[PDB]
């Protein structure tokens, strides 16, 4: 988001508001941001409902 | 005199297999106490004489 | 040939233990003045012939 792209409004490519999820403009996409992403833990268990 | 509160949290997740009857996992909890002993005052006392 | 002003000090604040009765804390005054002394002219002088 921090880009000046972004950021200014003089670039064709400018969004304003963007705090939950914004336009990518190039490509007029949906960019949202998300907590969870999977986290590796060197060498633990198996990860649940996994099975050989 | 005082004032307390609580906090608690974490049940956990585990597999089951087909009758495993699987063991709990705990929640533990803990408090938070706040104390009042301590009093401030201004005097400022004034003659008599002087005040007339 | 002279004015003034008075200004008016600041509390300070202290503990107070039970039954404790603590002593008082001064606020000090003063005053400012201003002295007025000295005038101030200008002065031309003009002939009659030297008007005509």
């Amino acid at each position: 988001r921090d880009m000046d792209r972004i950021v200014d409004r003089s670039y064709t490519l400018a969004d304003e508001s963007t705090v939950q999820g914004f336009a990518l403009k190039s490509f007029n996409v949906p960019v949202v941001p998300s907590n969870r992403f999977p986290k590796f833990s060197q060498g633990a268990a198996h990860h649940k409902l996994s099975n050989a | 005199n005082t004032v307390s509160n609580k906090y608690l949290g974490e049940t956990e997740i585990q597999v089951l297999a087909p009758g495993q009857s699987p063991a709990a996992t705990p929640t533990k909890a803990d408090k938070n106490q706040v104390v009042i002993d301590t009093t401030v005052i201004a005097r400022n006392t004034v003659a008599m004489l002087h005040d007339v």
